[PDB]
């Protein structure tokens, strides 16, 4: 429709309606060759209109047509620097230096266009529009030559702020390319941190870092002094004095960049945590400002300087101490995580360890969490600091007994790593008594466990005192090493369920009887190996279900129906219309609640499918007197076929004597067959059709799902009034599930038929592990009055590419509507 | 005799708590009682630790009733726990 284009544009109006018709036309894709003869007309257009906003509209269109995936744009640059020589107007300009940078960033790989492109842009940069100067830098910065550098540090000094910001930026994106940058660019971006504007600083200052990063140990005059100081830590400083700047977010760029110095000197590291050049006091500025993020980068900035300067740790550690008690949760979150970080070698003494153990009694369980594996990682002497850190672990259990796990984790890392001091400690802890024969103390109370757990990491490292035990103490010991030996220190089946499904396929010549027989303890003996083998119960109940689709058709196809006559035929004591129900069913069941399927096992899938679809057929051939609709769903049956040996073409000839072969040989006869022949046929030839194979996948899981929030064990009726709404709290694991946000599906389903099924969004299905998924809805319940509490149905469903299957357990909650 | 019937008491905890309170008594009949309680409620109590090691301690014992009632005990929580049979 590129002429239709031409006509439209050059045969209604010139000024104003042209540009609506562009403005529809940009909003649909163009294939590539469309996309070339567009171009051409748009370009040839461009000639004829003197409206600056229709020309803004060609380059923009231009610009996004320059985009589209296939095609290359290789051809149609002359035209573009042809219309760029002739072009008066700043924004079209602009635009087209836009189009210029899209055309550029298309074709990375051709230098000569990328040397004409970059010719253009420092032909373009001395434009007065600060618009035009913009997009020649970001062109420069873009492509380069990778001269461009002593250009970019040229416009670094030009008058407008956005200009020296796309400067920076520029000659930024230069070194993230790949090209290494000069020293000079140094002073010029010194010169420019004290910038009037936010954007130039915050550039300014990150290519202060980028440049102190390239050549850290260069050496610089200071301009005041004749001693001479190392590059990095000049910026540092430069960077220090920045952090205390009047924009947030400046000094949040200032501590992150701060933060990945790792080569400045120690001496200028002790100097940034004083608080008595530039550098002095920027972390103690850092870590009180008012805005939590400036202090929260400062925090980052401590742990990584930190991690790389084990000597700045000391200096680190009061700073921290203090700032554990912030205000915002975040900050102190953060703060005891790098404290645990940086705790790798420096002894706590006694106001820091009382300053933790009492920040250990605040009611928030993440700071606790936090603060308890900063106990795991932390060093320690005078042992009653250890005794105090035990007192206050015990009173943290008894005022919340929730954390138990987590408190035993901390004495087991503090028993493990300080052995010699709890070893005095144990006649205080344990209640041994010099001579007296000491009550044998209450097992299974989580403060007795916690202090045994304190006690035998201890005595792992050090068996110079393990005598100190009485008798109980060694029973407790054999007791925790039975109960709780993660804290306390001191393929058949494979091969049977290869060998079970090739004996099922190599006994396929039997009478009906024995096949049932062989299919019924094959599907019982699967069953038990996936109760038995965990790891092998997806692959275990897929075959099974496989073999009840085979065990279904057999015992269909072996019924009582086929020996009487059509009219004589009764429903009422059928079995075949249920089986081929059932194994459709179970087909879909294989197909989506399994993770581990691919096309090798989707094409047997749906050769059963078909199968059940044929079996469906007869069982309702046999039931109807007309001839037109017998006809009709046979012609649908064999559309069916048809598709099925469209979209399977690949891989039939690998499904030798089956089904489908065998209705692919007979097929110009099944075109030109009477329908009842067709199902006579048909009916015949199932009973002469071999069992198909299934390809075992590598890794396959069921896809399982239990809700637990909902909990339908009490008998408390969920009260609200008639009309309103009441709310209903889910909490699904689901398991080994592919897609859960589009497949997953609650349903809530009422005493009457009422049927309601809910979308979850995708913003709650949380992810905490691989296959694992958490799904946390509030689902929305309603109804008029009840004269009593009934009840209702909630159950998580699968959805597939046509219909729903069950997918989780049943769950049953008590509502009760009562009358407003 | 009303093994299917204390399935359904869901005070679980304090029950098997009073229970347990005399496997500590020095007579090895009360031992061998409470062992036997334990075998004939551990369907109900799969996975708790402390009966696991009282039938471990039990086995080693040197009166022949409380080793025949923990070798009963044992052989019924060998069935309905996984993690009492590794050991």
């Amino acid at each position: 429709k590129s002429a239709a284009l031409h006509i439209d544009l050059c045969k209604a109006t010139s000024p104003a309606d042209a540009l609506q018709y562009l403005l529809q036309f940009a909003r649909k894709p163009v294939e590539a060759e469309s996309v070339e003869g567009v171009v051409r007309i748009l370009l040839e257009h461009y000639y004829k209109e003197n409206d600056p906003s229709v020309r803004l509209k060609i380059a923009s269109l231009l610009g996004l047509l320059s985009k589209t995936a296939g095609f290359s744009p290789d051809c149609i640059m002359d035209d573009a620097i042809n219309i760029l020589q002739n072009e008066k107007s700043h924004q079209v300009l602009a635009q087209l230096l836009d189009t210029l940078l899209a055309i550029g960033t298309k074709l990375p790989e051709n230098q000569a266009i990328q040397m004409r492109l970059v010719d253009v842009a420092c032909k373009h940069l001395t434009d007065t529009s600060h618009g035009v100067r913009n997009k020649c830098l970001q062109l420069l910065g873009n492509l380069g030559s990778l001269d461009v550098q002593k250009i970019i540090g040229d416009y670094f000094s030009d008058q407008d702020p956005r200009v020296r910001t796309a400067a920076i930026k520029a000659m930024l994106q230069l070194h993230e390319r790949g090209l290494k940058l000069h020293q000079t660019i140094y002073n010029q971006a010194c010169k420019l941190l004290s910038d009037d504007y936010e954007q130039v600083r915050s550039a300014a200052v990150q290519l202060i870092w980028v440049v102190s990063q390239l050549y850290p140990e260069s050496i610089v005059p200071i301009p005041s002094s004749n001693e001479e100081i190392r590059l990095v830590d000049d910026a540092f400083g430069k960077i220090c004095h920045m952090v205390s700047d009047g924009s947030w977010v400046v000094r949040v760029q200032a501590a992150k960049l701060l933060g990945s110095m790792e080569q400045v000197s120690s001496h200028f590291l002790e100097q940034t945590l004083d608080k008595k050049s530039g550098a002095c006091g920027a972390f103690v500025h850092g870590l009180e400002d008012e805005m939590y993020e400036v202090r929260i980068a400062a925090v980052e900035a401590l742990c990584m300087l930190a991690q790389s300067s084990p000597s700045f740790a000391e200096k680190c550690l009061d700073f921290l101490v203090d700032m554990f008690n912030d205000e915002i949760e975040e900050v102190r979150l953060q703060s005891i995580h790098t404290m645990r970080k940086i705790s790798n070698n420096i002894t706590l003494r006694e106001d820091q360890l009382d300053t933790v153990l009492a920040v250990l009694e605040d009611s928030s369980r993440d700071i606790r969490e936090a603060l308890h594996e900063l106990l795991c990682c932390t060093n320690v002497s005078t042992k009653e600091g250890i005794h105090l850190a035990l007192v206050e672990l015990l009173k943290n259990l008894t005022k919340y007994p929730t954390d138990r796990d987590s408190i035993w984790k901390c004495l087991k890392f503090l028993g493990s790593r300080h052995p010699t001091l709890v070893l005095p400690l144990v006649p205080e802890l344990l209640s041994t008594h010099p001579f007296f024969d000491t009550a044998e103390p209450d097992m299974d109370d989580p403060a007795y466990i916690a202090v045994l757990v304190l006690i035998f990491n201890a005595a792992k490292t050090c068996p110079t005192m393990p005598a100190l035990f009485s008798d109980h103490t060694f029973r407790h010991y054999a007791y925790l090493r039975d109960s709780l030996s993660h804290l306390v220190p001191a393929d058949p089946s494979q091969q049977f369920l290869q060998q079970s499904l090739e004996r099922v396929y190599s006994l396929q010549h039997l009478d009906p009887q024995g096949a049932q027989e062989l299919l019924e303890f094959t599907i019982r003996d699967l069953q038990r190996l996936g109760e038995l083998q965990s790891e092998l119960a997806g692959v275990a109940d897929f075959s099974a279900t496989y073999l009840r689709c085979q065990l279904l058709l057999i015992k269909a196809l072996q019924e009582k129906l086929w020996n009487v006559a059509a009219p004589l035929y009764l429903k009422q004591s059928d079995l075949a219309s249920a089986a081929a129900k059932q194994i459709m069913e179970e087909t879909y069941k294989m197909e989506f609640m399994y993770s581990g399927v691919e096309n090798k096992q989707v094409v047997i899938i749906h050769h059963m499918r078909l199968q059940a679809k044929a079996l469906q057929l007869i069982v309702t051939a046999r039931t109807t007197r007309g001839l037109d609709p017998l006809f009709g769903m046979c012609e649908k049956f064999l559309q069916e076929v048809d598709f099925f040996q469209r979209y399977f073409i690949a891989d039939l000839p690998h499904l030798q004597d089956s089904f489908v072969d065998k209705l692919l040989d007979l097929m110009p006869r099944l075109m030109t067959s009477k329908p009842a022949e067709v199902v006579k046929i048909l009916q015949t030839m199932l009973r002469q059709s071999a069992f198909l194979h299934l390809p075992l996948p590598e890794q396959i899981h069921k896809a399982s799902a239990t809700i637990i929030e909902p909990a339908g064990e009490s008998d408390n009726p969920l009260r609200f009034t008639s009309g309103l709404v009441v709310a209903l709290d889910v909490d699904a694991t689901l398991e080994h599930v592919q897609d859960p946000q589009n497949t997953v599906k609650v349903q809530v389903l009422y005493p009457d038929g009422q049927a309601q099924m809910i979308h979850p969004k995708p913003a709650d299905f949380r992810n905490p592990g691989p296959g694992r998924h958490r799904l946390i809805t509030q689902v929305y319940l309603s109804h008029t009055a009840w004269t009593e509490a009934c009840q209702v149905e909630v159950r998580l469903l699968l959805a597939y590419n046509e219909g729903t299957i069950p997918f989780s357990k049943p769950v049953k909650v008590y509502i009760m509507p009562k009358p407003a | 005799q009303s093994e299917k019937h204390l399935e359904k008491i869901l005070n679980v905890d304090e029950f098997v708590k009073r229970i347990f309170s005399v496997i500590h008594s020095n007579d090895p009949v009360a031992r061998a009682i409470t062992l036997r309680m334990l075998g004939s409620l551990a369907s109900i109590i799969p996975e708790r630790k402390n009966a696991h090691h009282s039938i471990r301690q039990s086995l080693d014992s040197h009166d022949n009733v409380e080793v025949e009632a923990a070798v009963f005990a044992a052989a019924n929580f060998s069935a309905q726990s996984k993690d009492f049979a590794v050991g």
